[PDB]
């Protein structure tokens, strides 16, 4: 199914995906909290002017 | 309409940040920049969210596999 190339992997080849996978997904994690992070200052520094000026 | 996210907003999230600064958010109230702000916070759950499933059935993925050969 989605993962049906892992067939075709050696024994090793998995365990080394295996090593990898936490990792792996922190630096996706990061990278989406950066992302949002700098989506939301626009709008962050938008409402502290609106407090301010009021 | 229900807990509704305009589609502006996902394209806005998805881009990158050079058109940023032309965004007039000044012309909003606070409560609808508050809403646009909650809505995000959404957005990044939802993208975490399938982040992290698809690494849950990648992860399964692997060890069924190996189990498999053994
Ligand atoms: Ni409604």
């Amino acid at each position: 199914g989605e993962f049906e190339f892992l067939k075709f992997l050696t024994f090793d080849d998995l365990n080394q995906r295996l090593c990898n996978i936490d990792h792996e997904m922190e630096l996706e994690i990061e990278q989406l909290n950066k992302k949002y992070n700098a989506k939301r200052q626009p709008i962050v520094d938008a409402m502290n002017a609106k407090r301010k000026r009021q | 309409l229900l807990e509704e996210i305009p589609k502006w907003l996902a394209v806005y999230s998805e881009a990158d940040s050079s058109k940023d600064h032309l965004l007039q958010f000044n012309m909003f109230s606070l409560p609808e920049l508050e809403g646009f702000d909650s809505m995000l916070v959404r957005l990044f759950k939802q993208e975490l969210g399938t982040i992290v499933g698809f690494y849950e059935r990648y992860r399964r993925a692997l060890i069924l596999e190996k189990n498999r050969r053994a």
